[PDB]
Formats: structure tokens, C-alpha cells, sequence
């Protein structure tokens, strides 16, 4: 049989890709964005169908021989419900019909847009949770606060922009005593634009006779009261009892901007 | 006397027109005064409709609030009023009214001029 | 066909590449394969950003043979992608048949189907690529920064993307101080800022909340202002609320827009600005002085 020269080849040395296993990488897998590539390891047959049902998202592909497979992210499948009344949450993980931000085995990964807060896809859900009783005020004011600074800044995302304020100030129009509403009159008055302005005090009067005469009396003040102002010099709203009372987010601009006109004198003025 | 407060362009319009009060005022200085736009209603008392300081800060009374707007020209030492939206309880006699800011004695009130909406 | 005659010449000069002379009972099987094998230990890449050794890797033969001659540190960032089809001696595994002027293609077709002496697969071929996590606590010594040692960038860029944003809300809420953490919430992704706002609200006194403060004015600052009012509501006698949330009346506003300059305690340049709201901040830089 001609004694052949056999050798065989020097011991395997797998590298850092070899002994990856996917069932430890459910924090690589997560955070991985869009066109990124997570090498996995070797992946068993029988362990591919296991693996596309916890990442959806994912694609499986094949990278290399005996098995070598990678995730690659497709998609966001994150719901509005999920991931918009909350900041810090970017995935989560279904199991049972149950919703956890702890992985589990068994469980599949849905995953949040990363600028989720930075366009518009939030303001559907939040423009009705924000109102009644499931308002909460730490989301919803750093959610309307986020609007006015859209990081977007695309063509998209400022007209997102322009159908909130539309929206808002329908809403806020029949009634601004609500808290969402209030913080909206606020966050206006902060931008300090000329069409924040603008929007504030048509929002303003568009308020009842009720609303008024509760938190604007600053604004429209008595026969007695105005005719008493004229007799001196300063504006009204600098020694008026209404307007050192009144709220601020309620006061029209004339009267915001005249609050700020009082002649301080050095340390307290009044 | 020479204290002059005279003030015009009153006139007759259908409700929802416009008009523009002038009040060119001579003998006060607007750096000084609180000019003060009032109005008189047929057998009815005085009523303040529109303020600015010496400053330039106005205020207005509630009925007339987003309506009407008053203004100062320094240099023409003229004080306006523009009045939209006109509704028919706006008619009455507009006149000017200069006040000192520490002088509670040197007020001047001026002649009127007519306004009337109606059909 | 039988063999008769086997034989290694040596190569030319490089002593991996040898000569298998082969011998059987007609001239056309008669041949002289050259093969190559080894290829030393590889800390340097062959091609730009490629590493492939002289090696055929048979279909069946275990995956890291392929990766034996590649140091293990250096191995690190490179994956093991699928390669260029090859062939080999089934005596002796992981040789590289040459394709010489007379070993052709369709002779190694021929000696296949001939005898056992000759097997099938594919080209040993890594890329570069970066370091491979694998473990929570690979990704926590890459995120917190302790250990940086074999963190690929996505892992270890000072917050640049946001890959450790889900790590850091609850490895900065338990230290706040953290220097990689004020670094981390320097990023101003929402993440960051509403661990911080939520951390703010019970510790708004400490300094790394003035740091905060500092970060997000102005483009994001009402994560400053929710927390500055759920905290001087939880401390509503505490003097440094005394202008956010005036603890003699009942809504606390007496100082809050303009009014904030009615009072000196409001308006005193020495104080941290973290106890006035952003807009009210904003009122006491337009306050006119008599």
C-alpha cells in the first residue's frame, strides 16, 4: 500500500469567535444598531430556529464554516405603549404575555428606536396619555419640554413639530388649568419666540369667562382697579396684588413682559 | 393753558370695521405723562379704555382687551389708538387724558371726537 | 488506478511549499503535486485586513485547526469567514494543493474519484473586524470603564453611541459621582439626562447635580426643572427651595418669572443656579436695576 507519507495537522487553537455562545449575549445582542454585524459563535442546526424567535429583529447569517453565525438588526418592533412613556428603557423582552426589562430564557427581544424622543413617533400616544389620569409629570413635561429642542431638526421632525402645536393648542384652548396644558404655556413662554408668544395669549383668551375671572385677573382687571393704576406712574403689574399672585404660565405676554419692568433696587426692590 | 389734547379720527363704520385715534398732544412730553385713552357713553360715566406709561408699558380694559392697541410716536409726541373688531358697545366719545408721574395735580383732559358702529 | 511510488521532494525556497511525487501504472497519473503547509505563527496580516495561512481546511475537520497559526492575542478581532475552495491529502490533512502548469483542476476531479488519497474543502480566510464580547460582565468592564483592555470601539467610546446607555442608567444611579458617568451624561442622550433628572430629585444638593444642571442648560432643561420640583417638594422647608418653592404659601410661586428678582436671596450671584428653574434662572439676567 505504497507507505504513505502521513501527518496530521498541528492542534486546533480556536480563537475569541469560537467560543462565543449566544445564550450568554443577551447584553451584546440588545444594544447592536442597524447595519452592525454581532458575531455569535458557532450555532448548532437545531439552534437556528431557537435563535430567530428570541431576536426578530435580527437577521441570521451565516458568516462562516462549522457553523459561524452572526445577528444583524433589520428592524424596531418596539410599541409606542412601551417605549415612549419612559426614557431610560431601549428594549424589553416578551414572554408569556408578560412584558420584563430583565431577560429570561424563552423570552424575545423587542427593541426601541434610539431616536424614539429625538422625532415624532411618540407624540400620538404621549398626546393622550399625558392628558387625565394617566399623566405623570416627569415624562410628560420632559416630553413636551423635548419638542420645543427636536433633535431631528429634519424637514420631518420640525413639521412633527408644527401638528403637536396645532394639536396642543386646540386642546389647550377649551381648558389650560390641565396640568399638560399648563406645562405646554410654560414651555412657550420659555422658548420666547415670537410665534410661542403669539400661540400663548391666543390660548389665553380663548378661555372662558370662568378661566378669567379664576386665573386672569391680572390681565383684566377691575373698573377700580384700572382706574386707580392710572395714578401712578409705574406699570400695574408691579404693585398689583393679582399679578404678585397670579400664576405665571396664565398671564398674558403684555403682562408677562411688563412684570420684568419694576425698577429693582439693589438687593430686594419688589 | 396751551395744554392742547385734541383728538381725531372718530367717524362712522359698520361693526367689525376699524378706526385710528390720534391725539397729537402739545404743552406735554410723553417721557413725563401717562397718556390715557377714555371714553363716555350717552348718559353714562367716563370709562379708562386704554393706558402706556411714560415708559411704554399698556394696559387696557378687559372688553376692549386684543382689540384695541395703543401707541406712541415720541417724536411726533402723538398718541394713537387702533381699534378693530369694532362691536356696537364701542360707541362713545374717545378723548385724551395726560397724567405727571409724581404731579398728581398737572392732569389735562382733552376734547373728544365721536365713535359710532351701527347698521 | 494504484500507486507504486510516493515520495517528498523538498521545495525551492520557502519550506513550506514541498512536492508530493506521485507514481502509478499510467503517465497521466504520474505527477508531481506541489502542496504547501504551516504558516508560521501570524501576529501580521497577509493582505489588508485579511489573514489567510497556507492551509485547506476539509470539510469536517474541526473548526480551530484552521485557526492554529495565528497567535491567540492577536486572533482577538478577527472572524473566520467562509473561503475559496481547495483540496487536500486525506493522509495527510490540511495541505494546500497548488494548481501547478500540469496540476489542473480536472486532475484533482480525476484522483478523487480514483482513490482514497485525496479530500475535499475550503481556504483557511479571517478578516478584521474588532474584539467579540460574550458575557454581561464583558460588556459592564467595557461600559463602567474598569477594564478596557479588549472592548471593541462600540463598547469604548466615551459614550459616543449609545451601546452602553442600557448599562449606565443603572450603574450611574447607584454612583452618581462616577467621573465616566458625568462623562457618560456629557453624551445629552435622553438615557442619561432622565437617570440624572430622577437622581436629582433626592440629591439635588450634591455637586454632581450642579454638574447636571450645568450639562443640560439650555437645550435640555427640563430634566432639571422636574427634578428641582419633586425634590423642593420633598424638601419644602430646606432653604436652598426658598425661591423654587416658597414654603409661606400654598403653590410656592411667589418668585417664580419675573418676581424672582423681588427678592435678593433669588437673584444673589454666589448661589448655584440649580435651586432657580431655567426660565427663572433666564428672568434674573433681565432684571433692571435701580
Amino acid at each position: 500500500s505504497v507507505e504513505l507519507p502521513k501527518r496530521d495537522p498541528p492542534p486546533g487553537v480556536p480563537t475569541d469567535e469560537m467560543l462565543l455562545n449566544v445564550d450568554k449575549m443577551h447584553d451584546v445582542i440588545a444594544p447592536a444598531k442597524l447595519l452592525e454585524y454581532v458575531h455569535i459563535g458557532p450555532l448548532a442546526k437545531d439552534k437556528e430556529d431557537k435563535v430567530k424567535k428570541r431576536y426578530p429583529e435580527f437577521r441570521l447569517v451565516n458568516t462562516g464554516p462549522g457553523g459561524l453565525s452572526a445577528l444583524l438588526r433589520q428592524s424596531y418592533a418596539g410599541t409606542a405603549p412601551n417605549c415612549c412613556r419612559t426614557f431610560q428603557r431601549t428594549h424589553y423582552w416578551k414572554k408569556d404575555g408578560k412584558i420584563s426589562d430583565k431577560y429570561e430564557e424563552g423570552a424575545v427581544l423587542e427593541s426601541c428606536w434610539p431616536d424614539v424622543h429625538d422625532t415624532g413617533k411618540c407624540d400620538v400616544d404621549l398626546f393622550d396619555w399625558c392628558q387625565g389620569d394617566t399623566f405623570d409629570r416627569n415624562i410628560c413635561h420632559q416630553w413636551i419640554g423635548s419638542a420645543f429642542n427636536r433633535a431631528d431638526r429634519t424637514v420631518e421632525g420640525q413639521q412633527s413639530l408644527i401638528n403637536l402645536y396645532n394639536k396642543m393648542q386646540t386642546l389647550c384652548s377649551k381648558d389650560a388649568s390641565v396640568p399638560i396644558c399648563e406645562s405646554f404655556l410654560h414651555h412657550l413662554r420659555a422658548h420666547n419666540t415670537e410665534d410661542s408668544k403669539e400661540m400663548i395669549d391666543y390660548i389665553l383668551r380663548q378661555q372662558s369667562a370662568d378661566f378669567k375671572q379664576k386665573y386672569m385677573r391680572c390681565s383684566y382687571p377691575t373698573r377700580d382697579k384700572l382706574e386707580e393704576s392710572l395714578k401712578y406712574a409705574e406699570p400695574r403689574e408691579c404693585w398689583d396684588p393679582e399679578c404678585s399672585n397670579a400664576n405665571v404660565n396664565f398671564l398674558l405676554t403684555r403682562n408677562y413682559n411688563n412684570l420684568g419692568l419694576c425698577n429693582i433696587v439693589r438687593g430686594s426692590g419688589l | 393753558g396751551e395744554v392742547q389734547l385734541q383728538a381725531s379720527g372718530g367717524g362712522l363704520v359698520q361693526p367689525g370695521g376699524s378706526l385710528r385715534l390720534s391725539c397729537a398732544a402739545s404743552g406735554i412730553v410723553f417721557s413725563n405723562n401717562r397718556m390715557s385713552w377714555y371714553r363716555q357713553a350717552p348718559g353714562k360715566q367716563r370709562e379708562v379704555v386704554a393706558t402706556i406709561t411714560s415708559g411704554g408699558a399698556t394696559d387696557y380694559q378687559d372688553s376692549v382687551e386684543g382689540r384695541f392697541t395703543i401707541s406712541r410716536d415720541m417724536a411726533k409726541n402723538t398718541v394713537y389708538l387702533q381699534m378693530n373688531s369694532l362691536k356696537p358697545e364701542d360707541t362713545a366719545v374717545y378723548f385724551c387724558n395726560a397724567r405727571r408721574d409724581n404731579f398728581a395735580t398737572a392732569i389735562y383732559w382733552g376734547q373728544g371726537t365721536q365713535v359710532t358702529v351701527s347698521s | 488506478v494504484t500507486l507504486n511510488r510516493i515520495k517528498i521532494a523538498p521545495g525551492i525556497a520557502d519550506i513550506r511549499d514541498k512536492y508530493m511525487e506521485l507514481g502509478f501504472n499510467y503517465p497521466e497519473y504520474n505527477r508531481a503535486v506541489k502542496f504547501a503547509e504551516e504558516s508560521y505563527t501570524y501576529y501580521y496580516e497577509t493582505s489588508p485586513g485579511e489573514i489567510k495561512p497556507k492551509f485547506c481546511l476539509i470539510d469536517g475537520m474541526s473548526i480551530d485547526h484552521c485557526s492554529s497559526f495565528i497567535v491567540p492575542e492577536f486572533a482577538k478581532q478577527y472572524v473566520l469567514i467562509h473561503g475559496e475552495p481547495c483540496s487536500s491529502f486525506k493522509f495527510r490533512p490540511g495541505s494546500l494543493i497548488y494548481y501547478q502548469n500540469e496540476v489542473t483542476p480536472e486532475y484533482i476531479k480525476d484522483l478523487k474519484h480514483a482513490t482514497d488519497y485525496i479530500a475535499s474543502g475550503q481556504r483557511c480566510h479571517f478578516i478584521k473586524k474588532d474584539y467579540l464580547l460574550g458575557d454581561s460582565d464583558s460588556v459592564a468592564k467595557c461600559c463602567s470603564k474598569t477594564n478596557t483592555k479588549h472592548c471593541p470601539k462600540i463598547f469604548n467610546n466615551n459614550y459616543k453611541t449609545e451601546h452602553c446607555d442600557d448599562f449606565m442608567t443603572g450603574f450611574c444611579r447607584n454612583d452618581p459621582g462616577n467621573p465616566n458617568c458625568l462623562e457618560w451624561l456629557r453624551a445629552k442622550r435622553k438615557p442619561a439626562m432622565s437617570t440624572y433628572s430622577d437622581i436629582c430629585s433626592k440629591h439635588m444638593d450634591a455637586r454632581y447635580c450642579s454638574e447636571f444642571i450645568r450639562i443640560i442648560r439650555p437645550d435640555y432643561f427640563t430634566f432639571g426643572d422636574t427634578a428641582l420640583y419633586v425634590f423642593c417638594n420633598d424638601h419644602k422647608g430646606n432653604r436652598n427651595c426658598w425661591c423654587a418653592n416658597y414654603p409661606k404659601s400654598n403653590s410656592g410661586d411667589k418668585y417664580l418669572g419675573p418676581r424672582v428678582c423681588w427678592l435678593h436671596e433669588c437673584t444673589d450671584e454666589s448661589r448655584d443656579r440649580k435651586w432657580l428653574y431655567y426660565n427663572q434662572d433666564v428672568q434674573r439676567t433681565r432684571c433692571k436695576y435701580v
